[PDB]
């Protein structure tokens, strides 16, 4: 009965959340991979100078 | 997610901090090059002089 009631409420709170957050996911995961390539262009330009 | 721009801007500008340092770096480099460029010119050019004179002379 809670795994019927709880697990319903979950899915409806998840999806809820992922028709909303998973946007902001990406915008925030897209924005984490900006930082992976400025900290390589900063490496090889601290290196070069 | 407004954390993150504000951080992701700092590395941006460290970018152009190195990057106009190392062109600064190549810009003092580039004038000295081409001072060196005519003392050896000017050192072949009167050696070539003295290679012609001497035989001429003899």
């Amino acid at each position: 009965t809670s795994m019927k009631i709880q697990f319903k409420t979950a899915m409806p709170p998840t999806e809820v959340l992922l028709e909303s957050i998973q946007s902001k996911v990406e915008s925030i995961e897209q924005l984490q991979r900006k930082l992976q390539h400025v900290q390589p262009l900063e490496q090889q330009n601290n290196e070069m100078c | 997610d407004s954390y993150l721009k504000h951080q992701e801007i700092v590395l941006d500008t460290l970018l152009p901090q190195t990057v106009s340092n190392q062109w600064r770096i190549n810009n003092d480099y580039i004038r000295q090059t081409c001072t060196i460029v005519e003392e050896m010119n000017i050192q072949q050019r009167k050696q070539i002089n003295d290679l012609e004179i001497y035989r001429k002379r003899l």
